[PDB]
């Protein structure tokens, strides 16, 4: 039984000797609640719906239906719309359904009940039921003649079912459609770094913790953690994301004012040697000391913790979020040079770092680290040990990126930051 | 019980349609069972029916309540092949139409698989059941040898202008006039029969028009039939409305 | 209309009563109900003789059975005469064989033009440059960058003469910006449209700037339609880097690489589900509104019926002969499910009669305008559709040649339903009104003749009436948005062509500038394309005569 | 690689022998294969008054059968048969016949132009339609009946071997594209292992073809 | 709206059960059936061993020559089951159950419901089962470090190179979520032969379970919001669950010599007697147009009549072929003879049109047993037409070519051992 | 190469191995690289040309 204790964001102790088995996605109650809330929550843009109805700009990028404009005061009646939608989305009078009017009626927040999730194979019940509820409420409350019903429907279900998803619709959750996953179990990933930075209010360690929670939940969903690999992933998550034993806060503190990646490598290797995680297996004639891992899963956990600490140092030092694509790469590479062991995730973290680098430092820049998620072709490789670093970086930026975290994730920040398990992932995970 | 009414329409086309749907058809000719088998072409005339599987009694059945409640057709107890009889009907006042052949087959026979198309209408069932259905369709006024016929393939000719002889077009020339009677000499897929099947004297054009189930401005205008138009409108209005809202 | 009725009659005369090739059909009465079938065999066509000779020769040359009409069961093809087809609204006479999309070059070029075209938004790239790169964009800089894009996009390792059909243009809703830019790269909304049409286009796109990108046709043929977006993105990135003096390798320029590559990229089509899995820029994801917009008939004509009919013709061809005829099905083809709606003027005759009827009953409601249009109700739809369908049925029953021409019931049902739906959408200005009229026409057809169509033509027509006005999730969308990927429409022929013409009519009768997307109307509003979207039906006829020269041919890199 | 597909003949034969009670002899297979080689390039075999793809533009289309049954390959017309024993060395031929069994397969190659005007999803659909129509024409069965559907379902899915499988949603592309063509299939497509015995030349040829097909085309 | 639910023998299960209490999102038994379909998976130990021995793995025709591993998986299937349960189970003593089905050839892995609540969808069951089997193989059979890929692909097929486990030997009732035609369609993606095999060919059990899956998938896809909840629940109760024994009463009364027409007469008589429709207008020719007083109730009556007519037709013929024509023509002649829309307002009729076309033509589809709720041909009826297909297939007698065994032998063998599936009506009631 | 050195007939799919053992292909799959060389020197004749329907 591998046991660690969790240190919170400010370096305080959270609880002593947490078994890492009681810390997996399939056992922790806080993680399960986070997954359920991600699955059921969906936000409706009443202002967008009203604009689509008035102008006919609905169904996708560039679309506009001319001559069929309906003028409904959706934003003005937002309380009534929210009440009716809560009535329509419920299963029983008093379940865990909730519809709140966010930011003055410009948008709605509807969270379908847990019964709609438990009685359907996946998470799209919340989206479809919320969209149908809003469309029904508009039709009922604003007196749409049956020959205007298509317009009122497609102001919500933008261009669906012609398109696989609601292309241009004003009802969106955090997860993409089940068709648009990279593979089996990848669905519970696909929450970009900007959203996690917004949810935690750009608290770099909190953002890393929440991102690692999602990434390890995806790993467990994929069947990549069964038995010894379950121990592998639990150790990695606890050490890197959750700041177990304060091993990452201490490393950041020690390289606080004057410390580069190399100093982080020295600190992490010193701790690994002191804790007996690795030993001196050989000694070449030049005095080099090849190291052998006494606990390969634990050495990988140490490498992941060091990678997160190095990202903290090399992205807070410059206050830029573009230093992960080089931090994750060169930290692990120099670590293997130094100790003779393999990097974090046995090179998969370094490979995914090369992915970040070429996809964000190139003419094929598909966007900064704020768009990175574990559900992408370029970033799906590491078993949940790299993306936390990207989220920490974006949380540690100073505004050097074109997209402000607010501008792209304000509504998601309002919806989820209001939930305790999303602003303080580590405390809830620590339970 | 509930007495079926089967269709709206006061014209002669409505009367013929109710005849075909209820099957209260009049005998018009005789076709010998050997001739029927020969024209169908699924087995040698007067030969034992092939089996696609063993009989129901020989292999037993699972414990269905539907199986024990529904009586298997005589052609299913013997495990016969599921063969077909296909017909092509002329738009120029043939005495039958695809959907009403299908209504005949569906209302009057057990365990059939009537399929309707524009140019052909196929009925599938076990061999004996299909033999019964083909016998009824051939010996009644539903089928005109001049304006109808068995066609298992190349069914082109339902919408083509008739021949001066008075018979529909047939690419494969299965049957035709011979001495005043439509003589059929190929099975329904253009595999020649060793025999000549005499299906009788074709009906006069006035007779066929007097007993056709197709509306035509020449004979019975659909525009002048207010009742069928009203039926269409009512069903369509209900469909559209209750698609909007089921109330 | 009498003039259109006259041309319908003339088409029947030139088809049946006049001899074609060697079918010996000279003489006859197009109102007569009898004929004699000579059974001359496929050697009556002459073109079919060409096909027979070529197939036999290839059979000796290669060493395996290739094409033997004798392997048609029974007797060879053509036991009744091979009469030609006349393209609706024109006088080019076409053989049936030449209208198979494999045998029609223009027919192929249409899809090769919609497939290879993309439109990339350009405001965000300029905004990123201005703000986060300091390199202020001036119309001289845009001129230079578009010059760089225009030939780099062809590839510059692509052959200089093999990619001549590969160019890029821009159109902007900013009137003052498009004035300075070199006119060789600008699509000018103010002089390709009328004042009111251009006013609506500018009002809908705003002050935005867009690029019309056309990758080489040979590249589109070799790969699939999902290569267009990537080719365009790569050439855009190269042009931005090479035209604005920006180093490739720094991190900040990657934000611009994203912005110019694919942040405001609008695809013709989208993804399809598993059974029909395909990516963007395939006919299954191309909306009915997008096809209505690719057809520039609205831009260059004031007649609403002509606009709707031209959209119907092109639509049937793209969605039946290419999409359902080849991708989903393959085989011989579906050319004759499609030639019904753009040959022999039966559809035109019915639709012009419906225009006359509506203008007579609803005070010219079918004339151009937006205020005269009658509000869409069940009574109006029932009235217009039923009368339309009854007239079409009376015409088939009064001209036996028109019935024989559309020998299969599916063609007749499609023609009647298209006419009824187009008439209803014209009168009411509501596309779903046209849809409901279409389905009512199908019901009247079925109940009148006792037969509707092929085994499964009635699927989306039984599902038709009820889903037109539903607002449930997978049922209901305005027609302009619908497409071949719509759940009912995904797998059946004879409908999707007429559905596009229905949506076009709802906006054509109002004098609208575009149906659903203004970027498509302006993107294809360029007379430089090898295909003429102003009148597509005339284009298919041109291909059927072997007088259409397409792009993507490899003759320069092939032995002669 | 794109226009090529393989459909089995044994499941369709079981369907014909069960549902219809037919006998599937070598002469009927000769007739059916001649019918199919007529119908595959886009020609009609059943009904009348329709178009047909020009034989000059679709001359690169044909269907051949290779079978692990030695006899059944022996009495079939040797213009539609890929002889394993003739084409392969006796050791490789023995391995192949052991692998496939005494089953017959069709090697369908639809026209190049149809595949260029379409995607790689074209092939199985076209092949299945023409296979069904050729069955209908050659075995004197009805144009529309349940047995025809079973043959279509067999050809389209139950006994179809695609060059490549369909790709996930994120990769905006479809079946029988270069991305679905695994490395084993690309190795088997290249016919150096059948022609030569140099174990390094075979690998080098596969590398040379795979580098082109993947990097230049698939990744652009 | 209160109905009675009658089992397939015509007995009374529960009296007065409210319709809303019977919804997918409220009924406990339906939720348990959904959870079991989500979590349970079936492993073909015989197929795994065959692929290992012969190298025939990775799809159709694939075979790796020279890497055959000779393991006796079937002989030691019990130890394999114990170790796979050890790996899969999240905590000791939870709902994780692994059984050896049919003498060691196959396994039944039902992953714990925690792995469902801790993931976005059902694929955790398949991936965890495949991983557990692969790990147990490598563990107990001492596979070399360089033979790990072969033991992996003898279970996983070609994944990840292919979207699904093509050529694998682990599969579940539901296909991968990437194969959906729309949002919420995953529960609808169960082919007819699977439901026929699961209920051991019991017509009103196959129909009940198929309708349960269809209505679950339609509730998930936002198809029952507001009045449509009642609209769909009435259809489910009347057709799928034998509400008030109407379907079985009609079956008995039109069994010995019945047809489609007699069943139409039965439905119209019951509707007119119960008051669901009454004569609105009488035309001069004497034809009486009827008007539906209770529109959702009339739709329910049409659906019940559709199922009853499918029973009668496909039981008289003993062919699953006739289901398409029964679904089409019952509704079509019902419209002609009453003046009202058929079941689901032409939607069931159109689905029957397309499903009869595609099972009777060269354009695809196949037998009635390869159609599911997610099929593009039959994804249109809101849960009222696929139950009839599954019942028809369960009511066939050796006429089909692609039989239940051929396509779903493993599924039938494994999932016919759950009582909640063999008796779906009893479970729901 | 994993199987070629073993002299195996096929790598993973014998159906594909026998399907392409046809000499009617315009492309020689025995010498793929030599085929590329021929294509590069304007001496490869591909199918799919539409010169029959295209104007001269
Ligand atoms: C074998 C089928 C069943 C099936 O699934 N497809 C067929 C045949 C197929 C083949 C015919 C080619 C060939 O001979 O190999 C093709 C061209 C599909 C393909 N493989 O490319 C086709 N049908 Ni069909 N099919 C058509 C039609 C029709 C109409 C024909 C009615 C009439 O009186 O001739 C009827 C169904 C109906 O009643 O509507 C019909 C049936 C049938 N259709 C019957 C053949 C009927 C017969 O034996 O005569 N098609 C039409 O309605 C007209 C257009 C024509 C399509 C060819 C073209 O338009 O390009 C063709 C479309
Ligand atoms: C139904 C489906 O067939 P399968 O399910 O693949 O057998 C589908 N056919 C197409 O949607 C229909 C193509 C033929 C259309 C004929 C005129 S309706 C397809 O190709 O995947
Ligand atoms: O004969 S069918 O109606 O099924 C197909 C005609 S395209």
């Amino acid at each position: 039984s591998d046991t660690v204790d969790i240190y919170d964001d400010r370096g305080k102790l959270l609880e002593s000797n947490v078994d890492i088995m009681s810390l997996a996605p399939t056992r922790n109650a806080a993680i399960k609640k986070i997954i359920l809330d991600t699955k059921r929550s969906v936000a409706v843009s009443l202002a967008g719906i009203q604009g689509a109805l008035a102008s006919g700009k609905m169904g996708g990028k560039g679309r506009q239906i001319l001559g069929r404009g309906l003028n409904y005061d959706l934003v003005g009646n937002a309380d009534a719309i929210a009440e009716n939608v809560k009535n329509l989305v419920q299963v029983d009078e008093g379940d865990d359904t909730s519809v709140k009017v966010i930011k003055g009626g410009k948008s709605l927040l509807i969270q379908a009940p847990s019964s709609r999730i438990a009685a359907g194979a996946d998470y799209m019940s919340a989206t479809t039921v919320g969209a149908a509820a809003v469309t029904q409420t508009i039709i009922d409350m604003f007196g749409t003649d049956m020959y205007d019903a298509p317009i009122a429907k497609s102001a919500v279900w933008g261009s669906y079912p012609q398109t696989m998803d609601l292309m241009g619709g004003n009802v969106q959750g955090v997860l993409s459609i089940p068709q648009n996953n990279e593979g089996l179990g990848f669905s519970l990933r696909n929450i970009m770094a900007n959203h996690i930075a917004a949810i935690t209010s750009r608290g770099a360690m909190n953002a890393a913790a929440l991102s690692s929670i999602y990434e390890q939940s995806g790993i467990f969903e994929m069947g990549g953690a069964v038995g010894m690999f379950e121990r592998h992933q639990l150790l990695g998550l606890a050490c890197q994301g959750l700041n177990a034993n304060n091993v990452v806060y201490d490393i950041v503190k020690e390289n606080g004012k004057d410390g580069t990646i190399g100093t982080v490598i020295e600190s992490i290797v010193g701790r690994a040697v002191e804790d007996g995680v690795i030993s001196v297996d050989k000694t070449a004639p030049s005095g080099y000391k090849f190291y052998k891992a006494n606990d390969v899963p634990m050495w990988n956990a140490y490498a992941a913790a060091g990678t997160l600490a190095a990202t903290f140092v090399n992205c807070g030092a410059g206050r830029a979020a573009q230093n992960v694509s080089s931090t994750l790469l060169y930290f692990n590479d120099i670590l293997e040079k130094e100790t003779g062991l393999p990097g974090c995730d046995y090179g998969k973290v370094q490979g995914v770092a090369v992915g970040f680098s070429f996809f964000s430092h190139s003419i094929y820049g598909g966007g900064g680290p704020g768009v990175f998620n574990g559900n992408h072709v370029v970033t799906r490789h590491s078993r949940g040990f790299a993306i936390p670093c990207v989220c920490a970086a974006v949380a540690l930026d100073a505004g050097t990126q074109m997209f402000t975290i607010e501008s792209t994730s304000g509504l998601i920040g309002d919806v989820f930051g209001s939930i305790e398990e999303f602003r303080q992932p580590i405390k809830a995970v620590a339970g | 019980a509930y007495e079926a009414q089967y269709y709206p329409g006061a014209t002669s086309v409505g009367a013929n349609r109710r005849k075909h749907m209820s099957g209260k058809l009049e005998k018009l000719r005789e076709i010998s069972d050997e001739d029927l088998t020969a024209v169908l072409g699924h087995r040698a005339p007067g030969s034992d029916y092939p089996s696609t599987h063993p009989p129901l009694a020989e292999m037993g059945e699972p414990a269905c309540s539907i199986r024990e409640a529904v009586a298997a057709t005589p052609g299913a107890a013997a495990g016969d092949r599921v063969r077909y009889v296909q017909f092509a009907d002329s738009m120029y006042n043939a005495p039958a139409t695809p959907y009403f052949r299908s209504y005949f087959a569906a209302i009057n026979f057990r365990g059939v698989d009537p399929g309707t198309l524009s140019g052909r209408q196929i009925v599938e069932a076990r061999e004996r059941d299909m033999e019964q259905c083909a016998k009824v369709q051939m010996e009644t006024e539903m089928t005109d040898p001049a304006l109808a016929g068995m066609r298992g393939a190349t069914v082109h000719g339902h919408s083509v202008r008739l021949q001066e002889d008075g018979v529909m077009f047939d690419m494969l020339d299965r049957r035709r006039l011979e001495g005043g009677v439509i003589i059929m000499d190929k099975d329904q897929v253009a595999i020649p029969l060793d025999r000549k099947v005499n299906l009788g004297k074709p009906m006069s054009s006035e007779e066929a028009a007097k007993r056709t189930t197709i509306y035509r401005v020449d004979n019975v205008a659909f525009r002048d039939d207010a009742e069928v138009i009203e039926w269409v409108h009512r069903v369509f209005d209900q469909r559209t409305s209750y698609g909007f809202q089921p109330k | 209309a009498a003039d259109i009725f006259a041309k319908f009659k003339k088409s029947m005369e030139v088809k049946f009563t006049q001899e074609y090739g060697s079918n010996k059909q000279a003489g006859g009465d197009i109102t007569g109900k009898t004929e004699k079938f000579l059974r001359l065999g496929p050697e009556q066509d002459a073109r079919k003789q060409e096909m027979i000779k070529a197939g036999k020769e290839i059979a000796e040359k290669r060493g395996i059975a290739f094409y033997n009409p004798m392997m048609h069961m029974g007797a060879p093809l053509g036991q009744r005469a091979i009469t030609p087809y006349t393209i609706s609204g024109t006088d080019i006479v076409a053989e049936p064989d030449d209208l198979h999309y494999v045998n029609n070059a223009a027919m192929q070029q249409m899809w090769d033009d919609i497939r290879r075209t993309c439109i990339v938004g350009l405001d965000m790239a300029h905004e990123t440059l201005e703000k986060r790169l300091g390199k202020e964009v001036t119309p001289e800089t845009i001129n230079h960058y578009l010059e760089t894009l225009n030939h780099a996009m062809p590839g510059a390792e692509t052959h200089p003469a093999l990619v001549d059909d590969c160019y890029v243009k821009i159109f902007t809703g900013d009137d003052e910006l498009a004035d300075e830019i070199d006119k060789q790269y600008v699509i000018n909304v103010n002089k390709m449209f009328s004042e009111e049409q251009a006013a609506q286009i500018k009002a809908s796109i705003g002050k935005t700037t867009w690029q019309a990108i056309h990758i080489p046709t040979i590249v589109s043929r070799t790969t699939d339609g999902a290569q267009t977006s990537r080719w365009a993105a790569m050439q855009i990135g190269m042009s931005f880097i090479s035209a604005y003096a920006m180093c490739a390798g720094e991190a900040a320029v990657a934000d611009l690489s994203f912005a110019a590559k694919h942040a405001a990229l609008v695809s013709m089509g989208e993804m399809l589900p598993a059974r029909r899995a395909r990516g963007p820029n395939e006919p299954g994801g191309l909306s009915f509104g997008h096809l209505s917009d690719i057809v520039q008939t609205s831009r260059v004509s004031k007649d609403p019926a002509k606009i709707a009919l031209e959209v119907v013709g092109a639509g049937c061809m793209l969605y039946d002969q290419i999409w359902l005829g080849s991708y989903m099905s393959g085989g011989v083809g579906f050319t004759q499910y499609a030639t019904a709606a753009y040959t022999d003027d039966i559809l035109d005759n019915n639709t012009y009669y419906d225009v006359d009827y509506i203008n007579d009953k609803y005070n010219g409601a079918a004339n151009l305008g937006t205020d005269n249009k009658v509000k869409a109700t069940l009574d109006v739809v029932k009235d217009i559709a039923t009368e339309s369908t009854l007239y079409g049925i009376e015409t088939y029953e009064k001209f036996p040649t028109a019935l024989e021409d559309h020998f299969g019931g599916s063609q007749r049902a499609t023609v009647l339903a298209a006419a009824s739906g187009v008439a209803c959408a014209l009168a009411t200005g509501n596309a779903n009104a046209g849809l409901s009229g279409w389905y009512l026409s199908m019901y009247v057809h079925k109940e009148a003749w006792g037969r509707l169509g092929f085994f499964g033509f009635d699927l989306q027509d039984q599902c038709g009436a009820t889903n037109v006005l539903s607002y449930q999730g997978d049922e209901g969308l305005p027609d302009e948005l619908r497409g071949p990927n719509y759940p009912n429409y995904a797998m059946n022929v004879g409908h999707q062509g007429g559905y596009a013409g229905i949506a076009q009519a709802a906006h054509s009768g109002r004098g609208d500038a575009f149906t659903v997307n203004p970027l498509l109307k302006v993107c294809f509003a360029d007379e430089l394309m090898p295909f003429n979207f102003a009148e597509p039906r005339r284009e298919f006829g041109r291909g059927a005569i072997r007088e259409f020269m397409p792009a993507g041919e490899r003759s320069l890199v092939i032995p002669a | 690689i794109r226009r090529t597909c393989i459909v089995g003949l044994d499941m369709a034969h079981e369907t014909l022998e069960k549902r219809l009670g037919k006998e599937v002899t070598p002469e009927t297979i000769n007739h059916y294969l001649e019918t199919l080689n007529h119908a595959m390039p886009g020609a009609a075999v059943v009904q009348e008054m329709m178009v047909e793809t020009h034989p000059a533009l679709v001359d690169d289309c044909y269907v051949k059968i290779f079978t692990g049954d030695d006899e059944l390959a022996d009495e079939i017309d040797k213009q539609y048969v890929i002889n394993v024993n003739k084409m392969f060395s006796e050791e490789q031929a023995a391995q192949i016949k052991a692998s496939i069994g005494k089953t017959t397969w069709q090697a369908i190659h639809i026209p190049t132009i149809v595949s260029r005007t379409t995607d790689g999803a074209q092939t199985s659909r076209w092949a299945a339609m023409q296979i069904g129509m050729s069955f209908i024409s050659a075995y004197a069965m009805c144009a529309g009946e349940a047995a025809v559907a079973d043959l279509s379902f067999a050809a389209k899915h139950a006994a179809l071997v695609s060059m490549g499988e369909m790709l996930p949603a994120r990769r905006a592309r479809g079946p029988n594209e270069p991305g679905g063509l695994s490395f084993g299939h690309l190795s088997d497509i290249v016919q150096t292992s059948r022609v030569s015995k140099d174990p390094a030349k075979i690998a080098l040829e596969v590398v040379g073809a795979g580098c082109m097909l993947y990097d230049q085309i698939w990744l652009g």
